[PDB]
C-alpha cells in the first residue's frame, strides 16, 4: 500500500484491511519479506506436489504418490536433512539481510547492481510477486482438497470430483 | 470516383477506362499489383490468353457433343473422359499438340514479357488478323469487347463443362437434360 | 512452406530479422541481439560459421537417425 | 441515454447512427482493436487511417438483421410447404433439410457463392476503413427506387435495423424452439 | 537494468561485478566460511577446516577404498580412517611448507604502515612489499592454520568414523 512493487492491475494497492496503512517502514519489509517467502515456497510446493503425483522416481518407485501421505512415508532421516538445509539457508538469509543497503525480499542483492529500477525489473518483481501468491492460494486448495476428499490433485481430476 | 460495376468501391486506380470490358469490377485490387513480374498488362495477357483458350475448349466440346465426333475418332459424349480414349489410341496426335503448344506458350511469354518492357504491344496482341476483320478503328473496339465478353463467358462456361465432367462423367447436355 | 511466410520482404507483411534481433536484450546480455542482423549480412564467413556448424552437426543428426530408423528397404 | 436511464452514455453513441437510443450497457461500442484487421491483418496501406469498431458494429448489425430477416422468411416458407419446383427437395423440414442438402453438394455451392459476395463487399468494408464515404451498410442498392427522398430513407433506415433486431431474437426462438407456431418440436 | 558491471568502479581490472562474485548471497556464505569468518584466531580457522575436510575425507575412502564390505566391517572403518589422517598429514606437510616459503613476518597489518610511513630503503620483500594484510600471512600465522588443520583433521575423522559406525550398526 505504498510506492513498493507489486501493484497490479485487477486491484492496485490492494490493502482493504488497512493492514499498511499504519504501519512503519520496518513492519511494511517484514510484510514483503513474509509475503515473498511464502510465495517462493508455495509455488516450490505446487510444483512439487503436482509432480510427485505423477512422478516419483526417488526412493525405488513406493512413497505412494498422494502428498500428505508421502510426508509419512520419507525415512524421517531425509527430513532431518531436508530441515537442517533449509535452516543452514535461512541463516545465510539472515547474514545477508545485514548487509548494508538490504532489500526485503532480495537475497540476490539486486540493490548492488540496480540503482534508478526501470519498468521491467518492477515488472519482473510484480510477475514473481503475483505468481507467488496465485501459488500460496492454489497450494492451501491443494491440502485443503486432499484433506476433506483424499485424493490428489490429478486424481481428483480424473475421476471428477469437483 | 466510384466504380461503375460496384457502386459501393472507389474506382481501381490502374483501370481508368482503356481496356475492353472495364466496368471497375476490380474489388480486391488485383490490377495494383507491380510483383513477381505480375502486373496490369501480365493480367490483362493472362485474362486474354484464358479468354480465348475458353472459347476454344467451349466450341470443341460443345461441337463434338452436338454434331458428334470427326471420322476414326472414338464417341462417347463424355469429352472429359473421350480424351484418353484418344490418347490410348493416338497417342502422337495428343503429343505433338502438346509440344506445339508449349512452343507457341514459350513465344508468348517471350513476346509478353518483350512487349511489357519496350511499350509497343497492347496486351494479348498477336498481330493475328489474316482475314483483316478488324483493321480500321471504331470496329476494333467493338471487336475487342465482343471477344472480352465472350471470352469471359467461355471461361465460365468451359470451367463448368471441366467440373461437370469430371464429377458426373457425363455429357454437358447430358448434364443439361 | 508455412514457415516462409514469416520475413517481411517486399509487401507490408512479415517480420523484419533486425526489428526481432533488436528487441531481445536483457539485463544480463546489455545491447542483446544488436547489430548482428549487420553482422551476417555484410560477413560471408560469418554466415559460413553458422552454416558449416549447424550443417556438420546435422550430418551427425542424419548419421543418427539412418541407422537407428533404416528407411531404405533391405538396407 | 434514453434506454437505460441509470447509465449516462457509453462514449461513441453520440446520435451519428440511426436507430440510436444509447443502449450499450457493457460498453462495447468503445473496443479500441480495429475490425477491419481481421480481414486485413496488416496496415497494409498507409493511407489506412483505421475503422472505429462502433462503425463495423454497425455494418454486422445490418448484416445479421438482412440474414436473420431472410433466414426467418426461408424458414417459416419450408414450414407451410413451398418447395422449389425441382426434385431433391421433398418435404424434409428444417430442422434436417439442412444436413441432407449439406449431402447433396448444393449447400457446398450455396457456401461458395454467398462467399464470393461477403468477400466483395469485405472489400467495400475494407476501402471504407481505408477512408472511403460509404456509410456501414450502404450498398448503393436501390433498383426499385424507393430509397429517394431522404426522410423516406431515414424511416427505412431505422425500420430495417429495428426489423433486423426483431428478426434476430424471432430467428433465435425459432431455431431453438423447432417452430411452435406452424410445426411441433 | 544490467546486472554485469565493473568491479568496484575499474574497468581496467581483470575481473567483473557479476550476479554471482559481488552478490549478497555470495557475501554472506563467504563470510560465514571459516576462511572469512570474522573473529577467528588462525588456529580457529586452520581447526574447523580440517574438522570439515577429514570428516568428509573419511566417505571415499572408506566406501570405495580397497578393503571395502557391503556390510559394515571394522577393518574397512580402519581403514579408511588411517587412510584419512594420512592424506591429512600429506596436506599438512604442504601447508608447512607452503608456508615456509611464502612468508617472512610475525605480526601484519603494522609492517605495511610502517614502511609506508617511516621509510623502507631496505632488501624489501619483508619491510615493503608484503601481500595482504591478514593473520593468516605470516610465518607464525600459517604455521599456527597448519596446526589447526592437523589437529582438527584428525579430531572430526575420528568423529566421521564413529558417526559412520552408528550409522551403520543401529540403523
Ligand atoms: C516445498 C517444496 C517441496 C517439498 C517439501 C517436497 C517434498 C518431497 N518431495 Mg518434492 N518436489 C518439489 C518440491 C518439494 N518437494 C519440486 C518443486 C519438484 C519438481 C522438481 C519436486 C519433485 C519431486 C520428485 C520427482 C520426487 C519428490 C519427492 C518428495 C518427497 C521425498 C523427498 C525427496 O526426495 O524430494 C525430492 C525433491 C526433488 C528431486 C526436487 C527438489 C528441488 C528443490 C525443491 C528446489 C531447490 C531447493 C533449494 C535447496 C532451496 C532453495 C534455494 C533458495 C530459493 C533459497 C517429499 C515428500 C519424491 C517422492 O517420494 O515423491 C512422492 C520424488 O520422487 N519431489
Ligand atoms: C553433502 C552431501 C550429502 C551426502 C553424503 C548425503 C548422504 C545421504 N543422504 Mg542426503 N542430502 C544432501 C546432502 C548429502 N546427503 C542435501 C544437500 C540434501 C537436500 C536437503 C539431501 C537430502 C536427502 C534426502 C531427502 C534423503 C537423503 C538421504 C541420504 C542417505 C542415502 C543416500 C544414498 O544413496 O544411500 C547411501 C545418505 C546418508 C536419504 C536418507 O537418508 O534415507 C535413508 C533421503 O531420503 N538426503
Ligand atoms: C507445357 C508447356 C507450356 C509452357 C512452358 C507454358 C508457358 C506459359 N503459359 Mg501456358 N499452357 C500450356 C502449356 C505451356 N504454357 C497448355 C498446354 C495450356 C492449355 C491449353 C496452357 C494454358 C495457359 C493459360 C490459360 C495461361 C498460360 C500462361 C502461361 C505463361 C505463364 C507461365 C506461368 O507462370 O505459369 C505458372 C504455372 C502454373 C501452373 C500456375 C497456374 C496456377 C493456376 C492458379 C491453376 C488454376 C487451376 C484451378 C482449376 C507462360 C508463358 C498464362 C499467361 O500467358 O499469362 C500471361 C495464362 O494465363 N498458359
Ligand atoms: C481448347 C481447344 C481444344 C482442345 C484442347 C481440343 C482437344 C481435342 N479435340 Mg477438339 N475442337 C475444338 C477445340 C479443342 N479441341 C474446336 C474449337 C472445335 C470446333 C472446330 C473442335 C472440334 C473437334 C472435333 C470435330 C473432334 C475434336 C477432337 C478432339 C480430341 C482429339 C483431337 C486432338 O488431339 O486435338 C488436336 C487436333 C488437331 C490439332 C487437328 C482432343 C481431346 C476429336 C475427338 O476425338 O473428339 C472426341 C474430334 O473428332 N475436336
Ligand atoms: C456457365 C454457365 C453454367 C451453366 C448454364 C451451368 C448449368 C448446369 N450445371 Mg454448372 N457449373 C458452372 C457453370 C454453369 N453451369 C461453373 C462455372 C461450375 C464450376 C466450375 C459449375 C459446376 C457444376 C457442378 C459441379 C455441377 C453443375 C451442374 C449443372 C447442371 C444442373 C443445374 C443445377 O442447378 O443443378 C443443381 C446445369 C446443366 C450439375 C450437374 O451436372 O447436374 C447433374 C453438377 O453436378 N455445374
Ligand atoms: C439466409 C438465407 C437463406 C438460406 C441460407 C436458405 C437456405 C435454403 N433454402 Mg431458402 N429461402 C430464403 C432464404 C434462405 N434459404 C428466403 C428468404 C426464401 C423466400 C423467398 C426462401 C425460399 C425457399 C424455398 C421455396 C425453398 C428453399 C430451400 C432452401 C434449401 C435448399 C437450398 C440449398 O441447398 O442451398 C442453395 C444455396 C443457397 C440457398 C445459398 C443462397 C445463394 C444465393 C442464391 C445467392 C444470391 C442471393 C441474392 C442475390 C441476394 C440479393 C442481395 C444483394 C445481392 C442485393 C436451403 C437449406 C428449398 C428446400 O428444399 O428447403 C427445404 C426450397 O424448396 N428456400
Ligand atoms: C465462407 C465464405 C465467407 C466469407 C469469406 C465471409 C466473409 C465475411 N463475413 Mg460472412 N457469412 C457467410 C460466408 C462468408 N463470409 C455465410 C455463409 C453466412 C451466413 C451464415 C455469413 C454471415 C455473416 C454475418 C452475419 C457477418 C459476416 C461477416 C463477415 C465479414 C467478417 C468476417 C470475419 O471477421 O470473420 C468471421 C469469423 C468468425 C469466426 C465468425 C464469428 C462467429 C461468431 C463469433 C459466433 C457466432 C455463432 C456461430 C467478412 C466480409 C460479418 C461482417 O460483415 O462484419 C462487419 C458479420 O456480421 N458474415
Ligand atoms: C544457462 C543460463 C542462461 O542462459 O540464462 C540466460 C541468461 C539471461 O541473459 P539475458 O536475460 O540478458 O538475455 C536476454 C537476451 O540476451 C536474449 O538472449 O543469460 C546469461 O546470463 C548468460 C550467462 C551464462 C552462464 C553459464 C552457466
Ligand atoms: C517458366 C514457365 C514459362 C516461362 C517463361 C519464359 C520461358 C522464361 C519466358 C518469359 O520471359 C517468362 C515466362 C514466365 O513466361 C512456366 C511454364 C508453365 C507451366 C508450368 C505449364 C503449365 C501447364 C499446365 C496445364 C495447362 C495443364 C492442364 C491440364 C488439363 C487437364 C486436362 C484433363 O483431360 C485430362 C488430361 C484428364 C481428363 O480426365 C480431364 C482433365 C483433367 C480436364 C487441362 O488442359
Ligand atoms: C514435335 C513433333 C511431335 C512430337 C510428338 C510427341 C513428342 C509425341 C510423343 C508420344 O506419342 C509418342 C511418340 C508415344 C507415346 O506413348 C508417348 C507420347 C509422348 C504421347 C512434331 C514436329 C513436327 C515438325 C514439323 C512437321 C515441321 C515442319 C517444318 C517445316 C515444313 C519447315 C519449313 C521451313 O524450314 C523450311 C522448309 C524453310 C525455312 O526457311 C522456313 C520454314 C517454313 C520454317
Ligand atoms: C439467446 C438469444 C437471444 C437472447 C436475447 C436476449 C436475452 C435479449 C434480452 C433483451 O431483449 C430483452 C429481453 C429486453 C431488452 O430491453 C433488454 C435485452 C437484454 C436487450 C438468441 C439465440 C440464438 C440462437 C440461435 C440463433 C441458434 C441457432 C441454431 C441453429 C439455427 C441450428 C441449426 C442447425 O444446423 C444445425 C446447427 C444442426 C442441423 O442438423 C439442424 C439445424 C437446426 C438446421
Amino acid at each position: 500500500l505504498d510506492g513498493m512493487i507489486g501493484s497490479s492491475a485487477p486491484f492496485k494497492n490492494f490493502d482493504p484491511l488497512g493492514f499498511a496503512a499504519k504501519a512503519d517502514q520496518k513492519t511494511l519489509n517484514k510484510y514483503r519479506e513474509s509475503e515473498l517467502k511464502h510465495g517462493r515456497v508455495a509455488m516450490l510446493a505446487v510444483l512439487g506436489w503436482i509432480v510427485q503425483e505423477f512422478w516419483h522416481p526417488l526412493y525405488d518407485g513406493k512413497l505412494s504418490s498422494n502428498p500428505l501421505k508421502a510426508l509419512t512415508e520419507v525415512p524421517l532421516i531425509g527430513w532431518a536433512q531436508i530441515f537442517v538445509a533449509i535452516n543452514v539457508i535461512e541463516y545465510l538469509q539472515n547474514k545477508i539481510k545485514e548487509l548494508p543497503g538490504y532489500r526485503p525480499g532480495d537475497y540476490l542483492g539486486t540493490w548492488e547492481w540496480v540503482e534508478q529500477s526501470d519498468e521491467g525489473w518492477d515488472s519482473y518483481q510484480t510477475k514473481e510477486l503475483n505468481n507467488g501468491r496465485l501459488a500460496m492460494v492454489a497450494i492451501a486448495g491443494l491440502i485443503v482438497q486432499d484433506l476433506i476428499t483424499g485424493q490428489a490433485a490429478l486424481e481428483q481430476i480424473t475421476a471428477g470430483n469437483t | 470516383e466510384r466504380s461503375k460495376s460496384l457502386p459501393f468501391l472507389m474506382k481501381p486506380k490502374n483501370l481508368d477506362g482503356s481496356m475492353a470490358g472495364d466496368v471497375g469490377f476490380d474489388p480486391l485490387g488485383l490490377s495494383e499489383i507491380n510483383d513477381v513480374g505480375v502486373d496490369l498488362y501480365w493480367l490483362r495477357e493472362a485474362e486474354l490468353k484464358h479468354c480465348r483458350l475458353g472459347m476454344m475448349a467451349a466450341a470443341g466440346i460443345l461441337f463434338v457433343e452436338i454434331l458428334g465426333p470427326a471420322p476414326g475418332f472414338p464417341a462417347g459424349k463424355s469429352q472429359m473422359d473421350v480424351f484418353w480414349k484418344v490418347y490410348a489410341e493416338k497417342p502422337s496426335l495428343i503429343g505433338a499438340s502438346l509440344a506445339a503448344i508449349a512452343i507457341l506458350e514459350v513465344i508468348s511469354g517471350v513476346a509478353t514479357t518483350q512487349g511489357r518492357q519496350n511499350g509497343d504491344r497492347a496486351p494479348g496482341d498477336y498481330n493475328f488478323d489474316p482475314l483483316g476483320f478488324g483493321k480500321d478503328p471504331a470496329k476494333f473496339k467493338d471487336l475487342q469487347l465482343k471477344e472480352v465478353k465472350n471470352g469471359r463467358l467461355a471461361m465460365i462456361a468451359a470451367a463448368g463443362m471441366i467440373l461437370q465432367g469430371v464429377s458426373t462423367h457425363q455429357g454437358a447436355l447430358e448434364n443439361l437434360s | 512452406i508455412v514457415a516462409g511466410h514469416m520475413y517481411k520482404t517486399n509487401w507490408f507483411l512479415g517480420h523484419s530479422i533486425k526489428t526481432i534481433l533488436e528487441a531481445h536484450k536483457g539485463p544480463f546480455t546489455g545491447e542483446g541481439h544488436k547489430g548482428l542482423y549487420e553482422v551476417l549480412t555484410t560477413s560471408w564467413h560469418a554466415q559460413l560459421a553458422i552454416n558449416l556448424a549447424l550443417f556438420g552437426s546435422l550430418s551427425i543428426i542424419v548419421a543418427h537417425h539412418m541407422y537407428a530408423m533404416p528407411p531404405y528397404p533391405y538396407i | 441515454s434514453k434506454a437505460v436511464p441509470f447509465l449516462e452514455a457509453p462514449k461513441a453513441l453520440d446520435g451519428s447512427l440511426p436507430a440510436d437510443v444509447g443502449f450499450d450497457p457493457l460498453g462495447l461500442s468503445d473496443i479500441g482493436f480495429d475490425f477491419t484487421y481481421l480481414m486485413v491483418p496488416t496496415k497494409w496501406d498507409e493511407s489506412r487511417t483505421g475503422l472505429s469498431a462502433l462503425k463495423w458494429f454497425r455494418e454486422a448489425e445490418i448484416k445479421h438483421g438482412r440474414f436473420a430477416m431472410l433466414a426467418v422468411l426461408g424458414w417459416v416458407a419450408v414450414d407451410m410447404g413451398l418447395r422449389l419446383p425441382v426434385a431433391k427437395y421433398a418435404g424434409y423440414n428444417a430442422v434436417q433439410a439442412h444436413d441432407v442438402f449439406v449431402k447433396s453438394g448444393d449447400m457446398t455451392v450455396g457456401l461458395l457463392a454467398i462467399g464470393f459476395l461477403e468477400v466483395v463487399m469485405g472489400a467495400a468494408i475494407y476501402e471504407m476503413s481505408k477512408g472511403s464515404d460509404r456509410a456501414a451498410g450502404e450498398f448503393s442498392f436501390d433498383p426499385l427506387g424507393l430509397g429517394k427522398d431522404p426522410s423516406k430513407y431515414a424511416r427505412y433506415q431505422v425500420s430495417e435495423i429495428k426489423n433486423g433486431r426483431l428478426a434476430m431474437l424471432a430467428f433465435g426462438g425459432i431455431a431453438t424452439q423447432a417452430v411452435l407456431t406452424n410445426s411441433g418440436f | 537494468v544490467s546486472f554485469i558491471k565493473p568491479y568496484r568502479q575499474d574497468p581496467f581490472v581483470g575481473h567483473l561485478a557479476t550476479p554471482i562474485t559481488t552478490s549478497a548471497f555470495t557475501r554472506a556464505y563467504l563470510k560465514v566460511l571459516p576462511a572469512y569468518r570474522p573473529g577467528l584466531t588462525p588456529l580457529s580457522r586452520g581447526a574447523e577446516i580440517g574438522f570439515t575436510h577429514g570428516y568428509f575425507l573419511i566417505g571415499p575412502f572408506y566406501t570405495y577404498g580397497p578393503l571395502r564390505s557391503v556390510e559394515f566391517s571394522l577393518t574397512s572403518l580402519a581403514a579408511g580412517l588411517l587412510a584419512a589422517i594420512t592424506l591429512l598429514l600429506i596436506l599438512t606437510v604442504g601447508l608447512s611448507i607452503y608456508g615456509q616459503v611464502t612468508y617472512d613476518v610475525y605480526d601484519n597489518a603494522l609492517i605495511v604502515k610502517l614502511v609506508r610511513q617511516m621509510v623502507g630503503s631496505e632488501r624489501t620483500q619483508d619491510l615493503p612489499q608484503i601481500k595482504g594484510t591478514s593473520e593468516l600471512d605470516t610465518v607464525l600465522g600459517w604455521q599456527k592454520f597448519s596446526e589447526g588443520f592437523f589437529s582438527g583433521g584428525l579430531i572430526g575423522s575420528i568423529v566421521a568414523a564413529v558417526g559412520i559406525a552408528l550409522y551403520s550398526t543401529y540403523l
